[PDB]
């Protein structure tokens, strides 16, 4: 179950 | 510790490290710019989450991994060295729990960057409910559960269903209700109302903010088929 | 720091700190185990590279990325940055350097270890040259080729010509020919002859050292292609 | 030109 992956910006 | 580097210098830094891939880094520039006081705009804010996202989620890994050793273990080392990384990771979650309570919540005036916070605040009570055990673990779910709650309240009068912010809110308190809450009809209920509401709403947007939204739809409806 | 863990004890944490890819972990443990002052066993050798081949790795990545940025650039942040990165990896580079000075290399006494060292010296004083900077780069320069000649002197008197450490050491050493010391020809000449002398010898192994042997002679033959 | 990988061990 994924939550937002959020690793790049 | 970085009381001394001009705040546009820490934020320039905070982009270079992750070019870099030096998320430590990075999340220490981004701690200096919050401590300077000022209120954050929407690209500083995503610099803040990614730098510590990237932080916390090698913890997470790391202590993942020793904690599946331990539990076929069952010397001292492996708990030992379990414990020191769920220490190290406690300690992160607390230093950005302590960001936002000091005093960029309060300081959200604006829909988005309130829920943008709460939403953070959710995620990092959650990390905290991953490695608690007991009782303690009952109030700091509870402490994951009220932040989410809160910003879902927000963003339903606030925002449209479409807002990526809104989505992966939805998305990430969906996860906190399967994994942490023992709600997997909650969690299933509410990641295929949010897939729907979005859906009703995709005319309304351009091609770029399409793309964004059915981006976080996808990961609602990846995670329906795993738990459905 | 580790001085009150036991050797067992840092020398178990680092492999699970190697699971857990936490490489500054394994890097402080194996630290720690050499400072107690005993030789290092051949497993315990190979967790000692690994772990500084990864811290040093990253390092190396981040500095290319920020160098790469200041060149293009060309205010102070990603001078100021990229500095800060690179006596980073200057003290790692350094700190490995020490162990190696005191005491690894005069206590090893079989051919085996002592190569195995000196390999690492030249690999360290290499990675210092590379962020080097006039004639500081030439000593430096110079310090990797001596520890690299040293190891080789001895690999080609002790070892067979598919003993992987001598493979490796060839390949890193040609690698320093033609980065480093501007001797394209001379890397060539050694991959080429390295390359070939192993082949002649490998009717000679198992099953399980052809494929050691073999693996690096790929590599070899990698840089080959790309260099002719 | 690469060197050893030598990450895994
Ligand atoms: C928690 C969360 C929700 C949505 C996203 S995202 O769609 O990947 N996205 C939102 C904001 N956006 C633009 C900011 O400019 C830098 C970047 C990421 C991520 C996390
Ligand atoms: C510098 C160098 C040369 C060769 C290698 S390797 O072939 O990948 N290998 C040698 C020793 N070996 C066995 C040790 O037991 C753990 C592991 C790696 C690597 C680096
Ligand atoms: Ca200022
Ligand atoms: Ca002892
Ligand atoms: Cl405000
Ligand atoms: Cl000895």
């Amino acid at each position: 179950a994924g939550s937002i992956p959020g690793r790049r910006s | 510790a970085m009381g001394s580097m001009e705040r546009a210098s820490l934020i320039q830094k905070a982009k270079l490290a992750e070019q870099a891939e030096r998320y430590e880094d990075m999340a220490a520039f981004m701690k200096g710019a919050v401590e300077k006081g000022e209120e954050l705009s929407c690209e500083e804010r995503n610099l803040l989450s990614v730098a510590y996202k990237n932080v916390v989620g090698g913890q997470r890994a790391a202590w993942r991994v020793l904690s599946s050793i331990e539990q076929k273990s069952n010397g001292p080392e492996v708990r030992e060295y379990r414990e020191k990384v769920e220490t190290e990771l406690q300690g992160v979650c607390d230093t950005v729990l302590g960001l936002l309570d000091s005093h960029l919540i309060k300081e959200a005036g604006d829909a988005e960057s309130r829920v943008f916070y709460l939403k953070m605040k959710g995620d990092y009570y959650r990390y905290l409910a991953e490695v608690a055990t007991g009782d303690d673990k009952k109030r700091i779910i509870d402490s994951a559960r009220s932040a989410y709650q809160e910003a879902m309240d927000i963003s339903k009068k606030e925002m449209p269903p479409t807002n990526p912010i809104r989505l992966g809110l939805a998305l990430n308190f969906s996860v906190f209700h399967y994994e942490i809450a023992n709600s997997p009809e909650e969690a299933i209920s509410l990641a295929k109302t949010t897939f729907d509401e979005a859906m009703a709403d995709l005319h309304t947007l351009s091609e770029d903010s399409y793309k964004d939204s059915t981006l976080i739809m996808q990961l609602l409806r990846d995670n329906l088929t795993l738990w459905t």
